[PDB]
Order: C-alpha cells, then structure tokens, then sequence
C-alpha cells in the first residue's frame, strides 16, 4: 500500500514563507485524494487542505483562505503544501493523509485510509 | 589532385569496392586489388599529395576521434580516378603508363544519387513488408475467434463465394449455397406466430421460390440475405420492437412486429469501419536538353580563331 | 450483391 | 524513369493491398459490433454513444 | 493461460509437454452416463518421459487440460478434427477414427497478399557524345601542331 | 485408410545388409507410428522396431541393438528399416505396422490398426 | 487498493512500423576540368 512521509518542517517566524513536501511510495498515487490535517497542542485535529486525486479541484478549510496552496507532482509522487503568513493559532502538527476516489468528505478526517508520521511546525516571536 | 574528401566511405560488394563522398555526391567504383603506383609513369607527386593531404585532414576532423589503419592505399576507380584512400577506425572501436580521365563525372554523381534514393526506398519498402506480414499473421487470431462466431461469414469471406459452414471440432465444415434471384423472393407483414400468441418470430418470415415457375417455398430471413428452410428464429414479445432486416439492395423495417416500411442504403447514415489511404503515382517528367555553354559557344570565346 | 441465398446444412464432405 | 516506375509500382501494390485489407476486416467489424455494440459504435463514429 | 480480472487480465506461463508423452484415448463416450460424452477427446500424457502417466481432456491448440468437465448431450452423426501435435485426429460417432495431417486438409487463408521486391542496383558506366580529344580535333587547324 | 506395402525383401548372406521399405497409401501418414514386426516360422509374431508419429523416438525389442534401424521419411511417405549383420536366428517373416498416437505400446502388436502383407526374407549358409 | 496505469504491466497489440524521412541532400557544383582548365591545357595559344 501508500506509505506516506514528510519533511520541511521547522521551527517558523510570523509573516514567514514554507514549503512541506509529503512523499508517497507505492502504487497508484495518481489515484489518490492528498490533504494535510493539523493538530494543535491540547486541541483535536482538524483539516487544512487536499488536492483531488484528479488533481482539479483543491479544498480548503473554513478558517484559511490563501495563506496555503496544495499541489501534486505526480511524477516525484508528491504534494506540496506552500504555507505564507503563518499565525500562532494556525500552528499545530501537520500530518499527510491519502484517500482512495471513495468519498467527497475531503474535510472530515476519518474518510482517508493512508496516515503518515506527521511533521513538527512551530511559529514564535 | 582533384578532390580532397574528409569524409569517404568505402563499402564492399559485388567483388568490388564503392567509394562514396556525400560532400561531393560522388560514387566511384574500384576493384578489391589495389592499383600500384609503380605502373604511373612519372607519377611522383600522388604519394606526397596525397600523404600530405590525408595528414593535414586527419589533423584538423579526425585527430581526437579516429586512429589510422595502416599506410593509405591506392586503387583505380571507373572513369579513370586515382583515389590514395586513409581507413580510419574509431577510438572506442580500437611497365609504366598514363592514366587517361573521363572529362564526365555525372555517371559517378547518378551512381551515388541513384545508391541513396534505392537504399532509402529498399529499406523503407522492406520495413513495410515485414510489418505487414506480422499484422497478417495477428490478425489470425481475431480471424480465429470470429470463426467461432459466425462460421457462415467468416467462411465465404475466407472462400471468396457464398458457403455455409460449421465448426466441426478444429476445422470448419463448408458447403456451397444456392443462388436465388431478389424478385423470387418476399417478406411477409405479420412476424407474430400464428399458434402461439405472446411470441415471436426474430427475423421477418419469407415466401421464395427456387425459379421464376417453380412452387412456393416458405422460409425465414436469416442473414445477409440468406433464406433459412426452418421458422425456428423465435423470442418472446416485446413492447416498442423496432428492426431493420436486410433485403435484396436494401432494408425493410418492421415495427410492433408488423411489416412497416422500406428504405434504401443510401436513406441510412454511414459510417465507415475503413482507414483512409491516399496513395499517388509520381508523375512523368521531361527532361530537356540543357547547356550552359554550347560548344560553339565555348570555340567562339576565344579572341582569335586560327583557322578563320 | 443482392441476390439470395439457400444455405443446406455443411456436411463433413469439404472441411 | 526507372525509380518513378519501381516507386509508383510497389505503391499501388501497397495501396490495393491496403484495400483489400480494409475490405476483409469489416467481417470481424460487423461481429465485434455484435459482440460490443458501445464501443464499436463510439470507435466507428468517432464519439462516445 | 489467462483470465479476465475484471479490466486487466492475469497471465500465468504455460509448462510445456513432448508430443511423444501424450497419446489419445479410443473413446470419447462417458463410461458412468449413458447418454452424454466428452466435447473433446481425452488424453493421457506424462510430464517426463519416466514420469507418472496423469489423465486429461484435449483443449485447444494442443493444451492439456487436467479435469474432464467438458461434456455435451450425445448427438448422432458426430463427425470432429482435434489438433493435435502437428496434425489433426479425426473423431467418427465419438470414437477414434482417423489421423491427418495438415496437407490433408484444404487450406483457405486470411492473409491479404503483399508482394514488394527490392529496387535492384544499378551501375552508369562513363558516357560522352563528344570526348575532349574529339573536341580538340573538330578544329581545322592546330597552331601549336 | 492408411494401406501398407513392403519392398525390398530377399535371399541374404549372413552378415550381409539390406534396406527394407515400407510405403503407405492414404492420409495421416506424419500422424502415425510405424514399426514392423517378425513372426518366425512356426512360431508367433514378436515386436522388432518403431519409429513415433512424431519421428523423435526409436523404440526397439529386448533382443536386438545396434543391428536394426527404422527412420522415417514423410516425403515419401515411408519407413526404411536398414538391416545389417543378419544371423540365421534374425530371419523371420516381417510385417510393416501402423497405428495413431493413441499407445505407448510399441511393443504390443495387438495395438497397431493398420497391417500389411508382409515380405520374405531367409538367412541361410 | 488503487493503481495507475504505470503500475500495470503493458502488452502490445500495435504492430510496429518505423518510417523515417529521406533527408535533405544539397549537390555542390562539380567539373573534372574546368573550361579554363581545358583551354590552358593547349600547349600554343594563338590569340595571346
Ligand atoms: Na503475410
Ligand atoms: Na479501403
């Protein structure tokens, strides 16, 4: 199956730039819904954005709008979440999930299959 | 000296060498032996030309690429050319007498435009052949399967005359089928069983007679204008029934399974199964005399004549 | 070609 | 002369070949339209019906 | 052999047999049910040459089938050709009857013919109306001579 | 069916060699194993040679070796059995055998399905 | 689970037939002796 890795996360300034890289190995990745979910310190997970697995459509949640930006490489079996003004309480740790095209629900978090790790990200002043 | 050629390919067949420069569009023709240079009276300068000539193309194309195969060789080519030849590999690969010269060198240049065209043309054409070898021989399998299903057409396409077939077992069993002329032959309006109500006959029955006086015979449509002996094409009724039969040049159509109407070929939209070619001959061509210079010309350049 | 044709059943005589 | 002549024959071969070829496979056509009439149609009509 | 797996089809290779290691039974009938008979002869064939004998049914194009399941009602008038080896057996009211060969068999074909032969090398030999020397000749008189 | 003749048979020296022929008639020969079988006088037949339908097998009876020989010819459509070094107990009376690849049995006569006449050949000093 | 077309093993059914292009060829003037070549080769000239 999909296994799911991460990197480019680290510790951040507000008004900052990042780019997290999640990395897919295995089979059918061209296949695959690709979102980000964030958990914050004493707090429940919630969701951030997924790419459809077509690759047209981009969700977002409710309380971000243009500060990040999910895209897919295909050829590197990528996605890239370009993160831009980063705020205290956006910070949370962010983990990659991969669903099959079984679901519309890209926002409610138990719909998709594959979990990853996470990454670590933390902004300060 | 002549002509200094970096680049000449030397090839060998017919029990000859052929000399090609792409440069020039030269082909010269040679013999395996080579030609002496001790049979040229006073010919002392071909060696240190040629040496000197090899050398410096060699120098200046070949020096960080190619290495030298031996001392270069001479041979007497068709229309009287001394060619002194340099083989060259590459690196990763690692009685006296006058010579008399043909003052044409277009047999050489045809030579060599005639050798590329055919060599072009020769392996292009045997690329085709062998293509289409291999699609014959893959298309013998959907031929294989389609035998399965339709003994009867894949028999009289594969015959070239009209035959009915069945498989028997591995090979396909075949006969002849009987002519009959279209105007012998008509449909009948009702395709309901009479017997049995809440059924069917498939395919529109027909009343054919084998000859313009001969009795009637009943029968069944069967294919591609076929008269089948025996009324067993039977299924079960059924609301909104729409077809299209096959019948001498044309169709007739049948709704609620009653004779309904009649069209030709040409009132039914085609669409076409076959991929487009569009090969044309090359034309004729004329090929007029052409000089530059008539020898008259060339005779009246000169300011004095002396015979004149 | 829009003559017709009678067809008997083919018989093992030509395979 | 000689290369039009030997071109234009062995074109012509090829072109009744090409013909013939296409002639001969309408019966496969005309029973995979029975056994897939979807795709059939949308590969003889250049849509999908 | 192969098997549609919905879309794409599984594939597995086929181990091959000697001819030699497999013959073809008499009879086609079924010994347990009057009535019904074998779609296709039955064989019996060895892996080895010293191997143990192991029962099956003829499939097609000399393919060894290892269960008897094909069985059809019986039909007076069976006349059948099966492949095999290099030839075909010839089955008479689902009995052996006869071998042939492929020779023996008329041959139609569905290949449309392509006949395209080479375009064959041609040598031009030096050709001139009028040679230099005749050129130099034509003239009535020659200063220098 | 197939119908079988033999040709070459006569009065040979002990130690002398000699090539017998046996020609068939019909169709299917390339599909039938051919072999001959000797019958002393006053006494039964028994098995000498076989060549397979296939032509890659030479089965041989358990008292000669290395003096008979059956190679088939489908050109032909015949069997050559080349006979060398005949001792007075190896002449017999010869008969040329066909069947279909439907036995193992070589050795067997009762399961050959096509006989011929037969020919005579005497080893006498 | 889900795959892509790059993960499945492809067969061909297409019978391959490379055509290539006959290329471009240029003809450079060509003369065993040129015209001034043949009237130097004249021991006397009768003119000069
Ligand atoms: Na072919
Ligand atoms: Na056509």
């Amino acid at each position: 199956e999909v296994q799911l890795l991460e990197s480019g996360g680290g510790l951040v300034q507000p008004g900052g730039s990042l780019r997290l890289s999640c990395a897919a190995s295995g089979r059918g990745f061209s296949m695959l819904n690709v979102g980000w979910f964030r958990q914050a310190p004493g707090k429940g997970r919630e969701f951030v954005a997924t790419i459809s697995w077509t690759g047209e459509r981009t969700y977002y949640g409710d309380s971000v709008k243009g500060r990040f930006t999910i895209s897919r490489d295909n050829s590197k079996n990528t996605a890239y979440l370009q993160m831009n003004s980063l705020r205290a309480e956006d910070t949370a740790v962010y983990y990659c999930a991969a669903v099959g095209p079984k679901t519309w629900d890209y926002g409610l978090a138990s719909e998709y299959d594959y979990w990853g790790q996470g990454t670590q990200v933390t902004v300060s002043s | 000296k002549w002509q200094e050629v970096d680049e000449m390919l030397r090839a060998e067949y017919g029990g000859s060498f052929r000399f090609s420069s792409d440069a020039i569009s030269t082909t010269f023709t040679t013999n395996l032996t080579e030609y002496s240079l001790s049979r040229v009276d006073l010919g002392d300068c071909i060696g240190r030309d040629a040496r000197e000539a090899i050398d410096r193309m060699f120098a200046r194309k070949y020096n960080a690429t190619h290495i030298k195969v031996g001392q270069p060789q001479y041979y007497l080519a068709t229309g009287g050319f001394l060619i002194a030849y340099q083989p060259l590999l590459s690196n990763t690969l690692a009685s006296v007498e006058r010579i008399k010269t043909t003052s044409s060198i277009e047999f050489a240049r045809l030579q060599f435009t005639y050798n590329h065209i055919q060599r072009h043309v020769n392996d292009m054409l045997g690329r085709i052949a062998v293509a289409w070898c291999e699609l014959q021989n893959h298309e013998l399998t959907l031929w294989n399967e389609a035998r399965k299903l339709n003994p009867n057409a894949i028999a009289s396409a594969t015959v070239g005359r009209r035959v009915s077939a069945r498989m028997l077992g591995d090979v396909m069993a075949v006969s002849t089928c009987v002519p009959v002329a279209p105007d012998n032959v008509i449909v009948q309006n009702s395709m309901r069983v009479s017997s049995r109500p809440g059924t069917c006959y498939s395919r529109p029955l027909v009343s054919f007679r084998y000859e313009d006086q001969g009795p009637l015979i009943e029968g069944q449509l069967g294919e591609n204008n076929e008269l089948r002996l025996t009324r067993d094409a039977l299924e079960p009724c059924t609301v909104g029934h729409r077809r299209y039969f096959i019948f001498g040049g044309g169709y007739v159509y049948f709704e609620e399974y009653a004779y309904s109407h009649q069209l030709s070929r040409a009132d039914v939209t085609t669409v076409s199964t076959f991929i487009d070619l569009n090969i044309t001959m090359l034309e004729d061509h004329e090929f007029v005399p052409l000089e530059v210079y008539t020898r008259h010309e060339i005779k009246d350049s000169g300011l004095l004549d002396y015979t004149e | 070609d829009a003559q017709f044709y009678v067809c008997p059943p083919p018989t093992g005589a030509t395979v």
